[PDB]
């Protein structure tokens, strides 16, 4: 959202995700994505693939 | 039972997420108690002679 509001096309942000896939955040560091993740991963058609 | 369909994308959390014990809640008890007369009512004073 930060590259959008610098007029960023839809290539730039794809390429800046690619180089910045390593920000995603961590479950064990926030104890909101603990419940979030597990009720995330408890859906149907989720596959880890 | 309708969290995920309307609140969880929203971004509101349940009131209770985590936490270990139930929440205690408190019950309106119809019995008549004497409480001291309030120093700001809107009806009734008390004046000590």
């Amino acid at each position: 959202k930060t590259r959008y509001a610098l007029k960023d096309t839809d290539e730039e942000v794809r390429e800046f995700l690619q180089n910045n896939l390593h920000l995603q955040g961590k479950v064990e560091g926030s104890p909101s994505l603990r419940w979030q993740m597990a009720l995330y991963r408890g859906l149907p058609g989720r596959e880890e693939d | 039972r309708f969290f995920a369909i309307c609140g969880l994308q929203e971004g509101f959390e349940p009131f209770a997420i985590n936490m270990q014990r139930p929440v205690t809640t408190w019950f309106s008890k119809s019995l008549p108690q004497f409480e001291p007369v309030p120093p700001e009512h809107p009806h009734y004073e008390v004046a000590r002679m």
